[PDB]
RNA sequence: UAACUGAUCGGAUCGAGGUUUACCUCGAUAAAUCAUCUAAGUUUCUGCCCUAUCAGCUCUCGAUGGUAGUGUAUUGGACUACCAUGGCAGUCACGGGUAACGGAGAAUUAGGGUUCGAUUCCGGAGAAGGAGCCUGAGAAACGGCUACUACAACUACGGUUCGGCAG
RNA sequence: GCGAAUGGCUCAUUAAAACAGUUAUAGUUUAUUUGAUAAUUAAAGAUUACAUGGAUAACCGAGCUAAUUGUUGGGCUAAUACA
């Protein structure tokens, strides 16, 4: 091809953004930044479609250029219409101090979770790689592509750690073993959270992993799809939409309009 | 003498150790390159005390077998440490509600360590192109008897 | 030929006009900023360079 | 836009394959750069000459074209110093690179025991010219010079091969450096089982 | 540990807000390596419409494999040299036709089917035909360049064009 | 200094080729982004670091052609350009 693509269909903009199909034709397309493509959500979709604080597009280009600064994502200033806010983020809108957890929903779609400016501080990392680099020291890698310096040396390639974002501080982590809990980060399964099981590593190139939750319901995904919620039984963050777990059809109906 | 030049103009290893090893007159000297694929598979007995120099081998060499792992049985002998193995399976017809035979052929290259023989199953794994048509590499060999044709041959192994 | 002949040391631009052939001559088959001796032009430039 | 693209060839069964797609850029192939060597200026004075190419991601890639000092190993006593490279001896290849002496990857060749033979002089108090004065030592033996003797009696039994090289003054020595991708060209020197053998060749080979 | 090159990097740059000093605070931007994001090469396996009034095909230069090197961003006969003679096929090779770019899908449908998919998504190819290249992180680009074939525009016929509407 | 290699149009070519569903990159390149990392400036040289050096657009002025975002030619000063 040509080179490099540079835009974004509407079309073809992901389903997480509940996006208006009849909108225009196209969707800010977001920028190269800490989380993949279709795992995140431009800000510029977060305050138009998501809060509504913006509205037309020329909304957001005074809200994230003024020279105020109203955004920040994970204690700093962002100033890029379509900066990806990934899974596990926290979001504060300066001029209402609101705070806000970037995660999904349990049909899929990106929600904002209110926060407390207590869990405002700590944002919950996944453990990327983990290998040591130069002049004898160890490196850390987290999803939201975090490299950490000199980290704790009990903690394995698929760990989640607690991050204190305030002081920049790690504090109880939680590798991913039979027996804790866990949010899905994507799959036909995300948004739901329960208890690991087991997990079966077949090496040939791919391993799994089971699990259960409230009406224990049995779930089945590909480990890069485990994010450690906590350790345990006791999750660490609040969810969204009570918790994570999904309805039957069946359900939805009985509990809204009781069949 | 033999297994060095025959023919070829030279046949290290990719641990250049050799005339070096004089240096070390004491333990054992002898060291040729080791290795473990792993992936639930044995290293060959007769890979490590031989004197072959397979740059191509999944055991005497930095070459990687990942991903695509199969099972067919072999067409020829013939060619440098290059075998043919051949597939049989079956495809189904939509309309017609059944299936019809089919084989694919497959290059396969042959570290020295096993010993050929036509028409026995033998297991490739998948390392990088080593030529126009290699892609597999065999890892594990077992005998078997065909008597004769191997092309009227054709089991849904 | 005209000549747009420039003097460094000033800055001064100017532009002379010669018709005859007998002078111009000089410069016929000499190369790009070679050393002109312009006394075929008996005229204004008596000794110039 | 001497390219490499796999398509101007014929699948497995030989039949013609298609073409849809003009030559596309990255499929470059540069221009070979045959080395040779200024270990003769009879005519060529800049004795070694590298041009640098701009390669893909955006960067250089000397290329070497012309040489006549390199650096070699000496793979037994782990020392390497940069010395002079004489001939270009059996280049398994072909044997034209020999004869115009050009600078493969594993091009079999000589070099300046120079370096060596001052260093294996050091170390051990052996200089190696020819064998009568031998040894070099010091006056008196009650000091650190008890140590080349430490190492002098570790039965430095250099193959009765490495010792006539050093004297002739010539070295063998095979090359490991892609002249026309790094630009230099280094090599280790020649020992045990290639040694033996690849010499054979050049006794054979004029024989 | 040993040495090589030194054309790798290690800031001669830029704001604003403060404040009785010694300065202080928040930023711009340049740029190296590792990650990261983005995308791209190349790749494993499986699947295509008619047709033998197409049965043997590929192999003088590569056709199949081995060796060493080149070359590339890297793998590779991708190219060189030397060596072996293989590689494919009626479970249709090789060759030919296609008013054939492939999908997602479209029309009718008891079930099974029949016929289409130039055409909003995706991937591919191309910009008059064809080859070559500059530059760049990135294209053989093509609303950039060079030559040829066929052309388009101006001319004081010397020469010129930012001349290519499949936007 | 970036961008101009996105898009936009078209389907002529193109039947394991392209494509799709899959897999590999331990066989690779990626400007822009996000996170992190740097105590030692190489030798010879040379040396100011409270910080160096030289030149050129724009401009001034002369000019060519019937001709175009053609360009000669002289004089003037700045950079994250160049050195
Ligand atoms: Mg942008
Ligand atoms: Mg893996
Ligand atoms: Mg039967
Ligand atoms: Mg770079
Ligand atoms: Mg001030
Ligand atoms: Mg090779
Ligand atoms: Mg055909
Ligand atoms: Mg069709
Ligand atoms: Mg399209
Ligand atoms: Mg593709
Ligand atoms: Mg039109
Ligand atoms: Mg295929
Ligand atoms: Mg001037």
């Amino acid at each position: 091809a040509r080179g490099p693509k540079k835009h974004l269909k509407r079309i073809n903009a992901p389903k997480s953004w509940m996006l208006n199909k009849l909108g225009g034709i196209w969707a800010t397309r977001p920028s190269q930044g800490p989380h993949k493509l279709r795992e995140s959500l431009p800000l510029s979709v977060l305050l138009k479609e998501r809060l509504n604080y913006a509205l037309n597009g020329r909304d957001v280009t005074l809200i994230l250029n003024d020279k105020e600064q109203n955004v920040f994502v994970d204690g700093k200033v962002r100033r890029d219409k379509g900066y990806p806010t990934g899974l596990m983020d926290v979001v504060r809108i300066e001029k209402t101090d609101q705070s806000f957890r970037i995660l999904y929903d349990t049909k899929g779609r990106f929600v904002l979770k209110s926060l407390s400016k207590e869990e405002a501080k700590y944002k919950l990392l996944k453990v990327t790689a983990k290998a040591i680099g130069p002049n004898q020291i160890p490196y850390i890698v987290t999803h939201d592509s975090r490299t950490i310096r000199f980290p704790n040396p009990e903690i394995k390639i698929g760990d989640t750690l607690k991050y204190d974002l305030v002081n920049n501080k790690i504090e109880n982590f939680a590798h991913l073993e039979s027996g804790n809990v866990c949010y899905i980060q994507q799959g036909n399964n995300i948004g739901r959270v329960g208890i690991i099981q087991h997990i079966e590593k077949h090496q040939g190139s791919f391993d799994i992993c089971h699990v259960k939750d409230a009406k224990g319901n049995a779930f089945a995904t590909r480990l890069g799809n485990i994010f450690v919620l906590g350790q345990g039984k006791k999750s660490w963050i609040e969810l969204p939409s009570g918790d994570g777990v999904r309805e039957t059809i069946l359900e939805e109906r009985k509990r809204k309009f009781s069949y | 003498m033999d297994t060095q030049i025959q023919r070829a103009y030279q046949k290290q290893d990719g641990v250049f150790l050799n005339s070096k090893k004089l240096l070390a007159k004491k333990t054992s000297a002898g060291v040729r390159y080791y290795k473990n694929i792993g992936l639930g598979f044995k290293t060959p007995k007769e890979a490590i005390e031989g004197t072959y120099v397979d740059k191509k081998c999944p055991f005497t060499s930095n070459l990687s077998i990942r991903g695509k792992i199969i099972k067919g049985l072999v067409i020829s002998t013939k060619m440098n440490r290059t075998v043919i193995i051949r597939r049989d399976y079956l495809h189904y017809v939509r309309k017609y509600n059944r299936y019809e035979k089919r084989h694919r052929n497959i290059p396969v290259h042959i570290s020295p360590c096993f010993s050929v023989k036509e028409g026995d199953i033998l297991v490739a794994g998948q390392c990088r192109p080593i030529s126009k048509t290699v892609r597999f590499n065999a890892l594990q060999v077992v005998p078997n008897e065909i008597i004769g044709s191997v092309r009227k041959q054709f089991l849904l192994f | 030929m005209k000549f747009n002949i420039s003097y460094p040391l000033t800055g001064a631009q100017k532009c002379i006009e010669i018709d005859d052939d007998k002078k111009c001559n000089i410069f016929m088959d000499k190369k790009m900023g070679q050393e002109v001796e312009g006394d075929t032009l008996g005229d204004e430039f008596k000794g110039y360079v | 836009g001497i390219s490499r693209d796999s398509k101007h060839k014929r699948r497995a069964t030989g039949g013609r394959m298609p073409v849809h797609r003009k030559k596309r850029a990255f499929e470059k192939g540069r221009p070979i750069s045959m080395t040779k060597l200024t270990t003769q200026s009879t005519t060529i004075t800049e004795k070694r000459r590298i041009r640098p190419v701009r390669v893909r991601g955006g960067h250089l890639k000397f290329r070497a074209l012309r040489l006549c000092e390199g650096n070699f190993s000496w793979g037994s006593e782990n020392i390497t110093r940069k010395t002079k490279i004489l001939d270009v001896k059996y280049n398994a290849t072909n044997n034209e690179l020999v004869r115009t002496k050009t600078l493969v990857k594993n091009s079999i060749v000589e070099i300046d025991s120079t370096p060596f033979r001052e260093w294996y002089k050091l170390h051990y108090g052996i200089d190696l010219g020819l064998k009568k004065d031998r040894t070099v030592l010091g006056n008196k033996e009650k000091s650190r010079h008890v140590q080349k003797r430490v190492k002098r009696t570790k039965a430095q039994a250099l193959e009765k091969n490495i010792e006539e090289q050093f004297v002739s003054q010539r070295i063998l020595a095979c090359i490991t450096s892609r002249p026309g991708q790094s630009g230099r060209a280094d090599g280790y020197i020649l020992e045990g089982k290639e040694l033996e053998f690849y010499i054979r060749k050049l006794q054979s080979k004029k024989k």
